[PDB]
RNA sequence: AAUAAAAUAUUACUUUGGAUAGUUUAGUUUCCUGGGCGAUGAAGAACGCAAUGAAUUGCGAUAAGUGAUAGGAACAAUAAAAUGUGAAUAUCCAAAAUUUGAAUGCUUGAAAGUAUACUAAGGUAUAUAUGAUAUUCAAUAUCCA
RNA sequence: GGGAACGGGCUUGAUUGGAACGGCGGGGAAAGAAGACCCUGUUGAGCUUGACUCUAAUUUAUCAUGUGAAUUUCACUCAUUUCGUUAAAUGUUAAAAAACAUUAAAUGAAACAGGCGAUUGAAAGAGAUAGACGGGGAGUUUGGCUGG
RNA sequence: UGAAACUGUCCUUAGUGCAGAUCUUGGUGGUAGUAGCAAAUACUAAGAAGAGGAAAAAAACAUCUUAGAACUGAAGAGGAGAAAGGUUCCUAAACAACAUUACUUGGAUUAGGGUGAAUCGAUCCUAAAUUACAGAUGGAAAUCCUUAAGAAAAGGAUUGAAAGGGAAUAAGAUUAAUAGUUCUUAAUCAAGAGAAUGGUAACAUAUCAUGAACUUUAAAAUGGAGUGUGAAAAUCUACGGAAGAGUUCUCUUUUCUUCUUAACAAAAGUAAAUUCCACUGAAAUGAAUCAAUCAGAGAAGUGGAAUUUAUUGGCUUUGUAAGAAAUUCAAUGAAUUGUGGUAUUUUUGCAGUCUUCAUAAAAAUUAAAGGGAACUUUUGCUCGUACUAAUAACCGCAACAGGUCUCCAAGAAGCAAAAUCUUUAGUUAAAUAGAAUAACGCAGGUAAGGGAAGUCGGCAACAUAGCUCUGUAAGUUAGCAAGAAAGAGUAGCUCUGGUGAUUAUCGAAUCAGAACUUUAAAGGUUAGGGGAAUCCGACUGUUUAAUAAAAACAUAGCAUUCUGAUAAAUCUAAAAGGUUCAUUACAGAAUGUGAUUUCUGCCCAGUGCUCUG
RNA sequence: GAUUCACGCAGUGUUAACGUGCAAAUUACUUGUCAUAUUUGAGUAUAGGGGCGAAAGACUCAUCGAACUAUCUAGUAGCUGG
């Protein structure tokens, strides 16, 4: 049973001064920083989450590979696979819907 | 509790230290010196306070640049 | 004396509204060519929930005619608006609902929610939860249409006003009783400053001009003129005819 | 340990000690004191030893 | 405090600076009444209310 | 009926206290002469500098002082150094004059900073209104090809 | 006892040894406060009201000269009011589908107006003079004799 | 006595004569060696230093070491922060003053020393809000607008958070004090410098595998309640130990301590939940949770994919890394560091359920899409960093029993973070003690017989109290009254049975029952007195800080009046000025009564208000 | 916007203690309350015939039926004291 204490000058429980508590060599436990949680990516038109993207910080993004933060596919990454499958139905049919009314 | 007791959370200044005449007056919230008339360009100065004039006027200080010219 | 209750609502300190999570402005779109002579096509891609008010906001994604990009409006939600939706709001549009019209298109009898005043205000009558105004007639020899406003007033509009067919939802809201203090607390969590009214023949004589003696009354008439001067003006002003409606 | 004016920096400190004893340095550690001078660690590179340049100041 | 500006520290140096008494060797002059300084202050007696 | 421990009364010497007496580099009033600040940066504020300073005085990175002209042998609390090849001292002079302040490149809370052009650090100019001049433009406002 | 009518001091008596420790509340009309109850101020202040005298607000009439006409009633816009935009096609001639739409190929994408687009409009609002209203507000007053 | 000025007469002039103003200022008495120096459980013995325990008990003795005895008892009298203070921090010398005695002690005197950042904050962005040039208003001071009025700013200026958003750091060691700041080791970030494949599909490839203008999407970015569960840490515990410590004349294979590991990365092995994809197409309807909930716009089954789970990839494991550290032995050198749990709590995530006339922020900054225009090395500047964070460092005139925002959290016991006791940590001093054991007191108690006869009044005090079982009236808004009232049981020891997982073993506190014994059992602590009526207020709620806590105020309900928005109310001296209004009659403004049920009667003369006369 | 225990908070009663106190309003026991009309920190807004007020003439730096500070001001007093 060993009492830590802050080691920032942060001393309120806020969102952003979340801290996990670890043992270390010898018997000392030592406060660490641990980070927020994160959304995913939503789609744009039914608004559910992703699937191949990581829920990360804005800024990690940058710092992942060039596919780790796409899907490779027409509209990968703004918009869901259901989301796309009906695009492509409806620049289809109603293209050939009005190719024959005019 | 009026007196002792309400007399524990006095923590959060009001005025802190001015810039043109060196006195604690300038009001945090208000952004102007209370004593000296910040940003205001003109000193502030009212005939009332015949004393807070004295206090603060033309010779009292060093006189850096005026000493030379009147002795001239 | 002092300055009573209705005195210090005018000057704003702690009375502003407390519009700070409020979506925006809900109104039509700005007046142009393509309303005008021709119609758009609206998408409604959300409701949602303006606080404040018991009628839904949809959030309306058009497209910019004259430029490139998307144009995105704010309409109030006329009842039975989906996601989903394509709204046109043009003067030729279609009289179905929620498709914006001009007024002087509208057969007599037709239903008009969110009616301009002049033509270009985008929205004053008929805006609140559940409400709307019904046309009455027509008169092409000075292109002016009537309208029967919710209050029971009827007005005479020019025919260029657009309004929103249909009825505002959100309908109904009032039926259902508060039952306690503090329902009524939070329903003015975004609004202004007054929920708990003291009554003026329970104050003293300098708060309130009704601050009574030894026994709580008023003691003079409460029906005033409209021309009483401000802080005297309570009780009922101009008044035609008090007490219970037999 | 200097007593370096406070107007200065991390830079034209670590200029001022490379130039004046011509030793090279790796590291520069500064703090102002209540006096308003400024306290500078600097430190010498592996090669050069501070000892001598110290008796060579005069501080021994 | 902890978090002091630093137009703020550098006033706090020159009032510990102040805070300090009468030399040994200026009360020996000729005429030297100036034995003891009475500006000076305490932590724990008068806030010097800065 | 009695003792004077306490109490009371006078005088002397001493104590706590600073009245009285002697003095005054301080004031008050009157009159005379001037009434001589500031974008070439004032008045005021802040910080800093003595071999040993805390205040104060003097001064501003050339710091209780530098150059020049007058001046003639000191300063002193203590040790030092310099000095008729000029120590003290004086001045309407020359050089210099930190951060601020009308404050004036943007910001300025107790704020740490910072942008462009000229001559890595350094120094310059750039706020608002305004007169004159020069240059670049706008309006078919009036003519006109 | 008399006295300012309830004395520690005065008059006539009773009675009296110096100093003062623990207690306890009868006395010192004990201490605390220029009576707060009452009265006198030609002393105030809050509050009220058809008390006196005024005042902001509100309201009504007159003056302040747009044009075309037939004090009053009409038409127009040109001052003026209320607005809206990215001053973004004003005027006149010739609901099947929650998707994209841009940096053009070869004049394409029509011109002209003395009005950015509308509303109100010589009425309204601000000013001056005059009448009304006005405790919302300001200033002031509310006699005397008197078995209090 | 004192040591350098002064006196008498005439005239003139005045800041000219003190016992009183509750007079002003300065000083000093009696009271008086009196009242006091009494909350915070508490000190004792030996030794050292010191002038400072001597003495006919002068019955008491400050600082430090050890031993004995104790208290705060982990929501601490522990370890650290924000605000406030400003040198109080550490060391040495020293004690005239100050800490209601004294002090060798001190937050006190004097002199030295101390605050180290590319990674923590400020700096950067915006919130409620705030202020500039030009403009409008104003006799004036100055006021208003903040993107509207502008030849100003691709679209709109400045400030505004050390608790909001945010590029990047850890372990061990060191100093009389500083350390995510220094040293060793090990990392991370930013800015540079040197027109591709695979899978049916979900989707995937140690930067790779081009991607400008313009546009869009997403993250940053968001209420609360209650349930279930994954994981880690703490506590408890099972098997096997290694090292040391405690008890031992009475026993105990016994009781206790140590047995640990970071940032950042890797992929031996292996989980829970959710959302998708491919094959087939459900009825005799199924699938599933504690609860739900889901399916022919497609359930169940089989095989796959993605994401969350305190850094990579959640747990074990590995590099870091044992060379560190902890516990021992020897006098610098040597030894060890397995495996579990269907236990309780805390922390952090996930899943659905519930509630709103509440729907519970913005920007900096970043990524992708639509479109097709054309491995090494360098630098990382400025400012804060000491100390208290309180029964002694802040605010209260002070070492004031008052006030002041937070993080970490062991055992026993219980339903409980309750009361009571203890372990790690802190302290034994915190306005002085000794003696005697009178009255009157403050605080805490007990009592014969009676039991409110005391008194304005059961004021004060006493009494009931936990849990299990049985039972529970009138009234009623049908919900409540209700823990109504009333009665029985409860200890100790030895046993038995019921409630599960895997194929006999293993694990949990929980319920029931039976003998036998006694001092007949909740009561050390915590721990409802009950009933019959009447008045008021409907209820939860708020108020005269410092004599009034309610029957007052509020409140949901009922009802009244004006207003079409260029309006109603209404601030300003004025204003393209301001508030409700980011609004629009289910709305804005002005009022009276105060839940529900029942009912609101007659009166328009008077005074108001209104009129289409 | 159910009943209660606890951390906290308040201030019902003793009209207890203290009343030249620890305190220019505190202490002890008893009592109530102890999350949704809840408690609280920082920033910002509202200022004197004004603000704020679940309404007590309450709160507005120990000051309120009109704050504090300075100028008019040595205000006037037929009234008390010298």
């Amino acid at each position: 049973a060993v009492r830590v204490t802050y080691v920032r000058k942060h001393s309120y429980n806020t969102k952003s001064n979340g801290i996990r508590i670890v043992k270390t060599a010898g018997g000392n436990m030592t406060v660490q920083h641990r980070q927020k949680i994160s959304n995913g990516v939503r789609c744009g038109d039914c608004g559910c989450v992703l699937a191949g993207i990581r829920h990360i910080r804005p800024h990690q993004y940058g710092w992942l590979g060039k596919s780790k933060r796409t899907v490779t596919r027409a509209y990968g990454g703004v918009k869901c696979h259901k989301c796309v499958q009906k695009k492509i139905l409806r620049a289809f049919l109603i293209n050939e819907h009005n190719l024959i009314k005019l | 509790t009026k007196g002792t007791s309400c007399r524990g959370t006095r923590h959060n200044k009001t005025h802190i230290l001015c810039k043109r005449c060196g006195k604690r007056s300038w009001h945090l919230q208000k952004q102007r010196c209370a004593s000296c008339g910040y940003p205001d360009a003109k000193m502030r100065q009212y005939a009332w306070g015949y004393k807070a004039l004295r206090r603060r006027t033309q010779g009292t200080g060093r006189m850096r640049h005026l000493k030379i010219a009147l002795k001239r | 004396g002092r300055r009573t209750l209705s005195q210090r609502k005018g000057r704003g300190s702690i009375f502003k509204s407390r519009s700070h999570h409020k979506l925006g402005v809900a109104q039509h779109r700005a007046i142009d060519f393509f309303e005008r002579h021709s119609t758009v096509r609206g998408l409604v891609k959300s409701i949602e929930h303006d606080p404040g008010r018991g009628a839904p906001l949809a959030r309306v994604v058009f497209r910019n005619p004259r430029q490139y990009g998307l144009d995105k409006e704010l309409f109030i939600c006329a009842e039975g608006l989906y996601s989903g939706q394509y709204i046109y709001c043009g003067s030729k549009a279609s009289l179905h609902i929620g498709n914006v019209l001009p007024i002087g298109q509208c057969p007599e009898g037709t239903v008009v929610c969110n009616v301009e005043s002049k033509p270009g205000d985008r929205g004053i009558i008929a805006r609140a939860s559940g409400n709307y105004a019904t046309v009455i007639s027509h008169n092409a020899d000075n292109e002016t249409t009537r309208i029967r406003l919710p209050s029971g007033a009827k007005k005479t509009l020019k025919s260029n006003c657009r309004a929103m067919v249909g009825i505002i939802a959100g309908g109904g809201r009032t039926e259902k009783p508060i039952l306690k203090a503090g329902v009524a607390y939070r329903m003015y969590k975004a609004k202004r400053t007054t929920w708990p009214r003291v009554r003026g023949v329970a104050m003293n004589p300098v708060d309130h001009p009704h601050g009574g003696g030894n026994h709580q009354h008023v003691g003079h008439p409460t029906t005033l003129k409209r021309s009483s001067p401000p802080g005297q003006k309570a009780g009922k002003v101009a008044a035609r005819r008090t007490g219970l409606i037999r | 340990v200097f007593l370096c004016e406070q107007k200065a920096n991390k830079t034209m400190i670590k200029k001022a000690v490379e130039k004046r004893y011509g030793v090279k340095v790796i590291k520069v550690n500064t703090l102002v004191r209540l006096d308003g001078l400024k306290k500078a660690f600097v430190r010498l590179a592996p090669d050069v030893e501070a000892m001598e340049v110290a008796t060579k100041i005069g501080l021994f | 405090t902890g978090h002091k500006g630093f137009s703020y520290k550098l006033k706090l140096g020159k009032k510990i600076h102040q805070n300090r008494g009468v030399p040994q060797w200026f009360r020996m002059k000729t005429g030297n009444t100036i034995n003891y300084n009475f500006k000076r202050r305490h932590w724990n007696r008068r806030k010097m209310g800065m």
